[PDB]
């Protein structure tokens, strides 16, 4: 149909495109490169090409598909590596043995050769069926045992033919509905535009904690299943540890990794540990890859693919939320996504807002982030899923002045800020307690009252101690420790103990790779008990130096409480923590006399 | 006579499929007939979905429509645009209270349409300065940190400066839940002649905290006084621009035609500023300071100055804008301009928030410029001003003594400093620290402040008048 | 006490006369000169773009 | 297979229809079906032929950036000939031992490259699934790099430096003594173990080009290296293709001849300056500091051409050198390089002023994949812990030095005094190194332990107790 009129980088202007619509995928060039319309000027349409644009000639055809940038949703989506446009990298490499990605490769995103065992759902012939309805189930993985086949949203009608139980390839007809005379055939899979969030009946309040396993996060700044979170991109911090922890231990029924703007070798990283990491919460040692699909997007890939990586990942997360599965999305660097948006706006000649970033940066991050919350999935049967968006941010110049973080802070409920004072001193996970926050503390009071009643109280106590000792340290660093009262010395020592033995987490150690919520709660109890008994004893005249030397044993016990193996079970670990608390009370009662 | 509306006329609307181009968030039309500058239009997408659009530019037979909720799916061949012929008028009525509206004026409480008494035009004309009168009475908030020491008058425009992650949204919810008039009277303030109302506007508000506002107001009975204007962060940007205008138009209607006392909470003014910057850069304007366009002092002024009490109407408008300081600085354009236009500011401190104090209102920097007009004998209690002054003085002395506690030692402090440490302790964790659902009347907060001040001796409660001091401190 | 007071007063005078009186000009330089010049160059470049 | 299909002569359109000349750009009219990234050869009136690249096409309009500059180009008589193909560098393993211009032409009095294939410049991207994580540390011989900020075969790690600093000396030293900690050692000559080198000089002065040439002469590395010298007197636009020529030849040898190529791209800042010049001539939308908005994508297209691949036993190790214009890492060039490369080696002006060579600053320098190239089976089991401890103690030393500058030595704690002592012994013995001193990683680890033994074992908190107990007493 259309023909190229202009090429300048990924931006291509095609004439005779009078019928094209906004954000509609077109096949640019003889190789049929994937690109979408960005602007329309009559018969001329601006197209951002998703692959390398070199070699394009003025006049070669541009056929418009009529569909926006969509993502294939169905069985085979799991255990698969994708790019931003959801091109199966493994299938691409097997179809073309080349080490490179061929230009204009059009392998189907989801495998069409695998025969899935389909179990028909509740609906029968003649039953009216609506968007999001589960009309069948599919055994995909040994871990995703029931991959439920949903009728596509924005599609409804009277069922006229539903396939019986059996094995079906991805392209075979499964359901044939009749709406008003127009009759539609449905298969195992369906396409959904990555720009439009998948509809749900109702967005609930995310009220169950998403246990990351890092003590500082789960204790001071907790996140919830269905929440939005900002993490620094610095490695050694939660950028590399928290992703693995959430993929390996969290209660998410699925994981969606979106590595937009990733370095080449750091991509080869997450493609080898993820196939080699295993789960225990399923009752059997199963790989995480059965819960996970990856959207691999290196930095040398086209900028439009970088922009679409986040959207395709969040659309996959939405699709698995619509099945009633708590799915966590990990975005490697939304800062790289923001830079992709900036580059695209630069190619489009749009007026930037601040430091070159597009004016709609906050709007785009909002439209992405608010696709997260806990929801009641569309259609019947009634079910509930959630999308915990765990998005990392790479800071610019090491301060929060960059527009990406400023726009992010107005959306995310949880912000796990970075502290270069902790990062430089190799105190990991290095989360800035002073500026990090979590607005889910109030929502989690219902969870805490049921399970760990004193958890909010101890978290507030630790925050108060840390803040008081932080101001005490900033005074001391100019004055010194000579004139401080004994209580001030206890505050400083207790906060140092907290920072070194509760907040600090190795992450690469068996005893502390994943700190369970009960262990974290018991450790908060132990540390707050240490502070409380020390303050009570010093209030009764006891000199702090003598008390410290005589209670170094219980100080070491509190310090080494972190060394308890979580694998020993909640009962054993809790009993031993109770033993530690009783020992501390006895020791302080003895030494206070 | 009220029957002068003459709205029975029927105005047919022209619908054009003559879309000439699409450029980001705006659609250009090639053959419009006599376009209006700020006209609201309806776009009919080829798939049938209808989207609103506001005209941004009108050249000769050319109109540039900036479209709500994006521009995806629009083609130059099949879509049609219907021109309404009027700007974004909103339906107003005395029974808009208890209704929760979208940022575009559409109700979102599953209720009916507004059933307008009048379609009052948005961004109405400015209040005549000769008609304004000085604020003269206190609007209560139920927060001791605000009622006692930063008292808000009935026409005052006082922002709440805050930052990301601080509980400014919950403070706004508490104020909306507990605000009202102070003086006890023979008839309650829920009547038809001395009534009070609240207009709550949320701009760019997160979905979680938007639901929080909705559930909090619908459950605590504040809804019957509140007209809530929710605007999600993923809602259209032009909707964010119009949301405070909707709220202030409703407040103007209520206060200056129904003669209500209206409190207006404009939460997340920084998100509104971000939306304003996006709209400005959509018109190819070159950004001003810190990327924000250079003309928003005018727009923030138009938002803020739609307040105060007036000559001929017994009603009044009190505004409490709430803005998050980005990176926690006053030099940022948004807090700077708000300080230019508004009387005073309330500060929410991160240091207080980390200590577990709620509300984390830092009272040393917070100031109510015209607090003195909200306090007096017939206005709260005769001791309000000097108790507030004494609280401020002793709190500052306590902070200084807390600085010296770690430098010269506890015992080297003066007796006033030893009293000041424990006064600051009791102050921050009993008086400033107020439960999220603890409603303290101004007199309860005043006598709590007195109970805090009863620890000090006569000689150095020097900033309280000796008459008041000798009538209140000694028993 | 004479030794301690002399050291403390010397430190305070140093902070008042050199430390603060050099940090303030450094901050003044940074913001008022360089950030304004960078914003001005961005303004000129974007205005040339608009032209 | 031996199918080539090179015996296909394609006649070339040549255009006398030059429209205008704008700096480095030449605009052509009446072009028959222009290819976007096509290479052209435009002949000046004097008879000289210069090569350019089509940069933007619009119907019959083509924009060409002449690599050799646009001086002397005449609209009336300059004829531009359209090849119909993108830029392709003739590649063969006998490119090693050759010195090339920045445009690939030989300048060693030798013949043109007897091509085995014409590999496309900016070759097709490597499938991430086919990549192999680089986890084979190479002992660069610099204790400031080997112990901490280590490099593996495939890492893209640049050297951040500035004007007058000895970054060239550091790069020459790394080329001189590059080698694996645990080599294969299956051959008596190391032909599969010696790194092949591809040095790309981009707008760099003749003194240091001669320095690199002579350094490769002295170590017999010329027969294992290919030089693309684009000097400062050489044309500026030619600097755009020089890194791409070097990376294409590196990809040939590493991914096709199964060699281990160590690529050095000096003055990435000069390449970014050339990009800025071209974009400014294009009247494009400028990013930060005037550099093009897409400079991140171009720099990534350059850098990301490294690493290993699944079935081929070669590798490409990038050590780009970029001169930070004003010692600032926040400048667009180093800032955008950091987001693509795995860490960086930082060359500090302050350390250079103190006479420290190499003046590698520990704190800003980084290796984003060092954590996997060290351990028990590779290097030594104390490597990660000692590296973290040295970094932490150096940071504490800097902070303590700042405090000592402010509040004197006596007011410091024993922590700070030990930190100053460790800092000075560190910067003067461990970081300080000879220009020809090849320190194996084990020697550097022993020096690091001897340095850490300043501190008592109790306060070496960043070292695991097992490693601490096993290594601290091994004096």
């Amino acid at each position: 149909y259309g023909a190229i009129y202009s090429v300048s980088g990924p931006v291509v202007i095609a004439e005779n495109m009078i019928g094209c619509a906004m954000y509609e995928l077109v096949k640019v060039g003889h190789d049929n490169l994937v690109g979408e319309v960005i602007r329309i000027d009559g018969d001329k349409a601006t197209i951002q090409v998703y692959e390398e644009t070199a070699g394009l000639t003025v006049g070669d055809p541009v056929l418009r598909t009529g569909k926006p940038l969509s993502v294939e949703l169905g069985p085979g989506l799991m255990e698969t590596i994708y790019d931003g446009i959801q091109r199966p990298l493994k299938a691409i490499k097997e179809e073309s043995q080349s080490i490179y990605i061929p230009r204009g490769i059009d392998t189907p995103a989801l495998d069409r050769t695998i025969k899935w065992q389909f179990t028909p759902g509740k609906f029968q012939v003649g039953d009216h069926i609506s968007g999001g309805d589960i009309y069948g189930s599919v055994f995909e993985n040994s871990l995703i045992s029931s991959h439920k086949i949903l009728l596509p949203p924005r599609s409804r009608g009277t069922i006229t033919w539903i396939a019986p139980a059996g094995e079906y390839t991805l392209d075979e007809k499964i359901l044939e509905v009749e709406f008003d005379g127009k009759k539609s055939d449905f298969t195992l899979y369906h396409t959904w535009p990555v720009r439009v969030p998948r509809p749900v009946t109702e967005k609930l309040s995310a009220d169950y904690p998403l246990l990351t396993g890092q003590r500082v996060l789960d204790a001071l700044f907790p996140c919830v299943q269905g929440g939005t979170t900002c993490i620094p991109g610095a490695f050694g911090c939660g950028k590399t540890v928290i992703s693995q922890s959430l993929s390996k231990y969290s209660n998410s029924d699925a994981i969606i990794y979106v590595g937009c703007g990733e370095r080449g070798n750091e991509m080869a990283e997450v493609l080898m540990e993820f196939p080699e990491l295993y789960t225990e919460m399923s009752g059997t040692k199963e790989p995480i890859m059965k819960r996970t699909t990856l959207v691999a997007n290196t930095s040398n890939m086209p900028v439009a693919a970088r922009e679409a990586s986040i959207y395709t990942g969040i659309t996959l997360a939405e699709y698995f939320r619509d099945q009633g599965k708590n799915v966590s999305m990990i975005a490697d660097s939304s800062s790289r996504w923001a830079e992709a948006l900036r580059e695209i706006s630069g190619r489009l000649g749009e007026m930037p807002a601040d430091q070159g970033f597009p004016a709609y940066l906050g709007a785009k991050l909002a439209s992405f982030y608010e696709r997260a919350g806990k929801a009641v999935a569309l259609g019947s049967p009634d079910r509930t899923g959630s999308v915990s968006i765990v998005a990392a941010v790479s800071p610019a110049g090491g301060d929060f002045s960059d527009p990406v973080t400023t726009a992010t802070l107005g959306i995310t409920q949880v912000f796990w800020g970075l502290d270069k004072k902790l990062a430089q001193r190799k105190h990991f996970p290095s989360i800035n307690t002073s500026v990090s926050y979590s607005k889910y503390t109030n929502v989690l009071n219902k969870f805490y009252d049921s399970n760990y009643p004193e958890f909010p109280v101890l978290r507030d106590r630790m925050k108060e101690i840390l803040s008081n000792a932080e101001e005490l340290e900033q005074v001391v660093q100019l004055v010194g420790k000579s004139a401080l009262s004994d209580s001030d010395k206890i505050t400083l020592d207790v906060a140092t103990l907290i920072k070194e033995d509760f907040l600090q987490q190795n992450g690469y150690s068996t005893y502390d790779a994943f700190c369970p919520i009960w262990k974290t709660f018991d450790m908060m109890r132990a540390f707050i008990s240490y502070h409380d008994e020390a303050q009570k004893a010093v209030a009764n005249g006891a000199n702090w130096s003598k008390l410290a030397d005589s209670t170094g044993d219980v100080k070491h016990a509190v310090s080494s409480s972190k060394f308890f193996e979580p694998s020993r079970g909640e009962k054993e670990v809790h009993g031993e923590f109770e033993k530690l608390l009783s020992t501390m009370q006895e020791r302080f009662a003895e030494s206070t006399d | 006579k009220k029957a002068v509306e003459q709205g029975f006329n029927v105005k047919p609307r022209l619908n054009y499929n003559t879309v000439s181009g699409v450029n980001g968030p705006l659609v250009i039309l090639e053959k419009v007939k006599f376009p209006r500058y700020n006209e609201i239009v309806n776009l009919t997408l080829p798939d049938g979905t209808v989207r609103q659009g506001q005209v941004l530019e009108i050249r000769g037979d050319r109109a540039i429509v900036q479209v709500f909720e994006g521009t995806s799916g629009i083609d130059v061949k099949k879509t049609t645009v219907e021109f309404t012929g009027e700007s974004l008028r909103i339906p107003v009525s005395e029974d808009m209270l208890g209704r929760i509206f979208d940022g575009s004026g559409r109700p979102i409480d599953n209720g009916p349409k507004v059933f307008a008494e009048d379609y009052l035009d948005i961004n109405g004309s400015p209040i005549n300065p000769y008609a304004r009168i000085y604020p003269e009475e206190m609007i209560s908030t139920g927060v001791s940190a605000i009622d006692t020491m930063n008292s808000i008058a009935r026409g005052q425009k006082i922002p709440i400066f805050s930052a990301s992650g601080l509980p400014h949204n919950e403070i706004a919810a508490q104020i909306c839940r507990q605000a009202g008039l102070v003086r006890p009277t023979k008839d309650v303030h829920d009547g038809h002649e001395e009534n009070f109302s609240i207009v709550f506007a949320a701009m760019g508000v997160n979905l979680e905290t938007a639901r929080f506002f909705k559930q909090d107001f619908e459950e605590n009975g504040s809804l019957e006084r509140t007209s809530l204007f929710l605007n999600l962060a993923n809602d259209p940007t032009i909707e964010r621009i119009i949301t405070p205008r909707l709220a202030l138009t409703t407040a103007e209607y209520l206060a200056y035609q129904t003669e209500r006392h209206v409190l207006t909470i404009l939460t997340d003014m920084s998100s509104y500023a971000d939306a304003l910057r996006e709209v400005s850069a959509a018109r190819e304007e070159v950004p001003g300071r810190r990327g924000y366009p250079g003309y928003m002092y005018t727009d923030l002024s138009t938002i803020y100055e739609r307040a105060g009490r007036v000559e001929g109407r017994n009603g009044s408008i009190t505004q409490i804008p709430i803005l998050t300081m980005p990176n926690d600085d006053i030099t940022h354009p948004i807090p700077d301009l708000t300080g230019y236009i508004t009387e005073g500011q309330i500060f929410v401190d991160r240091q207080l928030h980390n200590k577990g104090i709620y509300p984390p209102i830092n009272v040393l920097p917070s100031l109510s410029r015209l607090m003195k007009s909200a306090i007096g004998e017939g206005m709260t209690r005769k001791d309000h001003g000097d108790v507030s002054n004494q609280l401020y003085a002793k709190y500052a002395i306590g902070k200084d003594a807390a600085a010296m506690k770690a430098v010269v030692g506890e015992e080297a402090l003066s007796i006033e400093d030893k009293l000041s440490l424990e006064f600051l302790e009791k102050f921050e964790k009993t008086f400033i620290t107020q439960g999220a659902y603890e409603d303290r009347t101004v007199f309860e907060s005043l006598d709590q402040a007195w109970s805090l001040l009863r620890i000090y001796p006569k000689e150095m409660l020097n900033r309280i008048s000796p008459k008041i001091l000798d009538e209140f401190y000694d028993r | 006490a004479f030794i301690i007071l002399d050291e403390v007063i010397k430190v305070t005078n140093r902070r008042v006369n050199a430390i603060e009186h050099v940090i303030i000009p450094r901050t003044e330089n940074t913001i008022a000169y360089i950030n304004s010049e960078l914003d001005e160059l961005d303004r000129e470049e974007f205005y040339r773009l608009k032209k």
